């Protein structure tokens, strides 16, 4: 084939400022004064909307922010006055040989103020006692632009290798992240113990706050 | 206004054979072609190859030759594409395509996720995660519905009955540790509405036939 | 017969293997075919027929090998002069022709001849239209495929037409043989067919010059339009 490598592996820029998301071909794409090289945005849940296809033309329909270059060697994809809704994929695709291989991708994210979390936490129900496991939840809001995990406490006794995660992408207008994080006891090691509380962290934090709850007295 | 809509989700074995099949509304059949794309999920994009549909003229990419048969309808105006005796590593997401010409993608349908293993499918059951019984909040109160245990992936838990759309979190379909996938979909509602509104949360979970109710 | 006429081109199978190779390599086509074959094909229409015994059944293998979806409205006719209508398409590449059709590509400033005995090319002499007979084989593929390019013709339709002649508009040309017959007045509507006064002119009042005039004499009876606009 011809093999494609997007140069920026990953972005992180607050809206009003400028974003550039090239790629670099092995060889010249651009023969007989047609240059292939085609981007694509892709949001989550959405099948790719076309954008700068032969390297000049601006689909009508797409905003006029968007500004690509392309050549025989750099392909550049320049968007100056990004927004929150720009939170996607901008893959990169030639289609000058009969092999018509993409690029492999950007991760593109919007860098915003540190928020602080509001923690809640959710004891298991009555049909979740009755019906067998049982599964305490940490729901956070607006926490987690990667920084960091919550941390179990049971009956000041810590219980791994039953604790996952589960991370929510980029809103599109506040950028709000969140995170469960189930813990899998059985319905004796849930019965064994009084107090099953969290202790959250985060950079927007200062203090780890630990929300608790009593065995049943709720 | 010219559209297009495919098929929806399929759960496979290890060497069957998957047929998409699209449908062409809005424009005339026979002008353009109908491409085939792939996404392998957290990965990039890969073309299969294009068919014809004013006279059965077919164009396979070098990697896919033998196992990619494309055909098509010109009176039902439908595209399909085949690929058969599958295996573990070929679950990936396809795309249905319609170019201007052969090297350009305006048009697309929705996507269809096909999922090659063998174990049977689970139908989710539900937990009412309730709310907060210490009700100090001001107006950010919230109530949720624990989903555990699909096998096949796609859900889209329609709470209550898809007027709840504002304050709906709901999370990743995340394989947990037991094998299966699960994930929390709570709202974030006023706290007057959360003890006034009654939040039915309704799941749907299309492969399996199951329609459960919560309140 | 055989005589009195320039004969076939030489490298003919290398400039059709060539010519239609730049078709599937600059322009991704809507079938990626097979250029030798296209050959075969056309060697199988034509090769070893008596020149004025030709007929249009034998150029249909090659014409169901390369149909295409010519762009209906932006289309243009072109008549006389070679050198401006290709002045017209490079300035109007947008509008799709004949010498931008795949067939017109392939075939494109060719004659091409052949014994009637055995599988040679009739390298050296050519059957002329008036002096030998008008049945030749380059004549039949032009008569062809300006019949399936006028039919899927449709919208506006933006004719130029030289004046150098006194003949402004010759009767027997093909435009006025099946162009202007099969023009499908249902589809088409608005026909701004654009006179030019470059070369020598027949006559004043232009645009109510007596051949134009012919043609705006509107053959269908359903009476679709006509429109004349000048280049002085």
């Amino acid at each position: 084939d011809i093999v494609l490598t997007q140069s920026p592996a990953s972005l992180a820029v607050s809206p009003g400022q400028r974003a550039t998301i090239t790629c670099r071909a092995s060889e010249s794409v651009d023969n007989f004064g047609i240059t292939f090289m085609h981007w694509y945005q892709q949001k989550p849940g959405q099948p790719p909307k076309l954008l700068i296809y032969r390297a000049s033309n601006l689909e009508s329909g797409v905003p006029a922010r968007f500004s690509g270059s392309g050549s025989r060697t750099d392909f550049t994809l320049t968007i100056n006055p990004v927004e929150a809704n720009d939170t996607a994929n901008y893959y990169c695709q030639q289609s000058s040989k009969d092999p018509r291989t993409f690029g492999q991708g950007t991760k593109l994210e919007i860098k915003r103020t540190v928020a602080a979390p509001s923690v809640f936490i959710f004891p298991p129900s009555d049909e979740q006692l009755k019906s067998g496991t049982a599964s305490v939840v940490c729901l956070l809001n607006n926490f987690y632009p990667r920084e960091a995990k919550v941390q179990w406490k049971v009956d000041n006794a810590l219980q791994s290798g039953n604790s996952q995660e589960s991370v929510t992408e980029q809103d599109s207008k506040d950028s709000t992240y969140s995170l469960s994080s189930t813990l899998t006891l059985s319905k004796a090691d849930y019965e064994k113990h009084k107090v099953y509380a969290c202790e959250v962290t985060h950079q927007g934090l200062s203090s780890p706050v630990t929300k608790s709850f009593n065995r049943g007295e709720c | 206004q010219v559209q297009l809509v495919q098929s929806g989700s399929e759960l496979k074995k290890p060497g069957a054979s998957v047929k998409v099949s699209c449908k062409a509304s809005g424009y005339t059949f026979t002008d353009y072609n109908v491409h085939w794309i792939r996404q392998a999920p957290g990965q990039g994009l890969e073309w299969i190859g294009y068919f014809y549909p004013r006279n059965g003229a077919t164009h396979y990419n070098q990697k896919f030759t033998g196992r990619a048969v494309l055909s098509a309808d010109t009176s039902v105006s439908t595209a399909y594409l085949q690929i058969s005796s599958l295996k573990a590593e070929d679950t990936a997401v396809y795309f249905c395509a319609r170019g201007e010409t052969p090297g350009t993608f305006p048009y697309w349908g929705q996507g269809t996720l096909v999922t090659v293993s063998s174990a049977s499918t689970k139908g989710p059951s539900v937990f009412p995660l309730a709310p907060s019984s210490k009700s100090t909040s001001g107006g950010t109160a919230a109530l949720g519905c624990l989903v555990k245990d699909y096998f096949p992936e796609p859900v889209t838990v329609s709470w209550n009955s898809g007027a709840l759309t504002s304050g709906v979190h709901t999370f990743p379909a995340v394989l947990q540790s037991s094998g299966l996938y699960s994930l929390s979909s709570v709202v974030t509602v006023p706290s007057s509405s959360l003890g006034t509104q009654t939040y039915i949360c309704n799941v749907n979970h299309k492969p399996s036939n199951t329609k459960v109710d919560k309140k | 017969q055989q005589w009195s006429g320039p004969g076939t081109t030489k490298r003919f199978p290398e400039t059709v293997l060539a010519r239609c190779v730049k078709y599937t390599e600059i322009h991704p086509e809507m079938r990626h075919v097979d250029c030798q074959s296209v050959w075969d094909a056309f060697k199988g229409a034509f090769i070893s027929k008596h020149p004025c015994n030709i007929t249009e059944e034998d150029y249909q293998p090659l014409m169901k090998l390369g149909t295409q979806t010519v762009p209906c409205n932006k289309i243009l006719l072109w008549s006389r002069i070679k050198d401006l209508a290709h002045q017209f398409t490079q300035v109007q590449r947008d509008m799709f022709t004949l010498e931008d059709t795949l067939l017109g590509y392939l075939a494109d400033d060719l004659t091409w001849c052949g014994e009637f005995n055995t599988s040679k090319i009739n390298y050296q002499s050519c059957p002329d239209w008036r002096k030998d007979c008008s049945n030749n084989p380059v004549s039949v593929f032009w008569k062809t495929v300006s019949r399936r390019f006028a039919e899927a013709a449709c919208d506006v339709v933006h004719v130029m037409l030289n004046g150098s002649r006194s003949k402004i508009f010759d009767k027997n040309s093909t435009f006025g043989s099946v162009e202007v017959h099969n023009l499908q007045p249902e589809k088409v509507q608005t026909l701004e067919a654009w006179v030019i006064h470059g070369g020598r002119e027949d006559s004043r009042d232009l645009c109510q010059d007596p051949t134009i005039k012919e043609l705006e004499s509107i053959i269908s009876k359903r009476n679709i339009q006509f429109s004349c606009k000048n280049i002085y």
